[PDB]
């Protein structure tokens, strides 16, 4: 039945206009109400607006009403004068509602189908490759930890592997955090037998495709 | 905005358990409440609408109840596929607003973290900005506290935490705490320590290094 798929540029500059579109398929577009909902990193779900497929008439969140435009085979969202706080996953959705009467009052919307969502990031940073620093320790304890600190890159993502992917057990690669600089940072760590540090070489392999950067870093006992 | 409040923020459970999650609103919403299930990176799915109507296709072990300001989601005989975050949402009036969610995670035995501290490499120091990393590896439950101490003194600020999702195999968490300092500040202190408190530890564990040794 219903299928939604949103699209739009993954990067928007502050003060500019954010534009996302939703492809509605499998249904009569005109018969239903369609709209947008977002969720910023570490924040709650936030309804932006929903409009009628036939008329284009709908309603907006009062906190967002000033800078929001939703129009309609597809629906589209334009959000003007964005800031870093507008960084979010943007979801297309169908909004259902019901009569609240015995009266002309309607409920607002609940959402019975959602699209996969499209990440949009708002930022002034330019593309930049990662720095890669070794995290090194020991043989008094049975297991050692070592790692790579991958930082000062933009935009996401980086990938990290160990020993060209031949080392996989016990690897933990943390989600990236946005620094105050506007650049991202994460660590990748692995645990290994301490008895191995003398004869085995450990190398982290870092890839940042947006900047075409590939780094190999030997991690050794300092 | 109608404020929507979920409780608890997270709960640990096991397959076979019956779990209940609370949703409360700041004013009456009659029965105009929806419940959603979200898994990482996936689109939310509608489970229940008008507080107690089961969405088509959703397993019968999900049931919603309540009205006015007090609502409940009950998952009977929890299954592996049900570990997720659950959101409630009111829609009596504009704007529709969402609770901040209840994460349902996998219960397992208590495990203390293994703690490691990593001094900044010489090329960090050369760069003029350094990051000290403290690693908490393979622990359960999620709750853990990291104190940074610099020459014995509590260092607040300039640190960020990052945590992994529950491991698919052993159901543990790992966590990093990263302390970022100008090299000038870094050089102005001698001993760096992260102090970790956790249910699995009878006493806090402290890992430290002396700068430049």
């Amino acid at each position: 039945q219903v299928q939604l798929q949103e699209s739009g540029p993954g990067l928007v500059k502050p003060s500019e206009t954010l534009s996302v579109t939703c492809a509605v398929s499998g249904v009569s577009f005109s018969s239903f109400w369609w709209g947008w909902i977002r969720q910023s990193p570490g924040k709650g779900l936030e309804w932006i607006g929903t409009i009628y497929g036939s008329s284009g008439r709908g309603e907006y969140n009062p906190s967002l009403k000033s800078r929001t435009t939703i129009s309609r085979s597809q629906i589209s969202l334009e959000l003007t004068s964005v800031t870093a706080a507008d960084t979010a996953i943007y979801y297309c959705s169908r909004g259902l509602f019901q009569p609240n009467g015995f009266s002309f009052t309607l409920t607002s919307y609940w959402f019975d189908v959602w699209g996969p969502g499209v990440p949009v990031t708002v930022s002034s940073a330019s593309t930049k490759g990662p720095s890669v620093f070794p995290l090194a320790p020991s043989t008094s304890e049975s297991t050692a930890a070592l790692g790579c600190l991958v930082k000062d890159y933009f935009p996401e993502p980086v990938t990290v592997s160990w020993n060209s992917g031949s080392l996989t057990s016990g690897v933990h690669t943390f989600p990236a955090v946005l620094q105050s600089s506007g650049l991202y940072s994460l660590s990748s760590v692995v645990t290994v037998p301490s008895s191995s540090l003398g004869t085995q070489t450990y190398v982290c392999n870092v890839n940042h495709k947006p900047s075409n950067t590939k780094v190999d870093k030997r991690v050794e006992i300092k | 905005d109608i404020q929507v409040t979920q409780s608890p923020s997270s709960l640990s459970a096991s397959v076979g358990d019956t779990v209940t999650i609370s949703c409360r609103t700041s004013q009456t919403i009659s029965t105009w409440l929806a419940w959603y299930q979200v898994k990482p990176g996936k689109a939310p799915k509608l489970l229940i609408y008008t507080a107690s109507s089961l969405e088509s296709g959703v397993p019968s072990r999900f049931s919603g109840s309540g009205s006015g300001t007090d609502f409940t989601l009950t998952i009977s005989t929890l299954q592996s596929e049900d570990f997720a975050t659950y959101y409630c949402q009111q829609y009596i009036s504009l704007p529709p607003t969402f609770g901040l969610g209840t994460k349902v995670e996998i219960k397992r035995a208590v495990a203390a973290p293994s703690v490691f501290i990593f001094p900044p490499s010489e090329d960090q120091v050369k760069s003029g900005t350094v990051s000290v990393v403290c690693l908490l590896n393979n622990f359960y439950p999620r709750e853990a506290s990291v104190k940074w101490k610099v020459d014995g003194v509590l260092k607040t600020g300039n640190s960020q935490e990052s945590v992994t999702e529950q491991d698919s195999k052993d159901n543990t968490y790992s966590l990093s705490s990263t302390l970022t300092l100008s090299n000038t500040d870094y050089q102005s202190h001698n001993v760096y320590a992260c102090e970790v408190t956790h249910q699995g530890l009878s006493s806090p564990v402290t890992k430290s290094f002396n700068r430049g040794e």
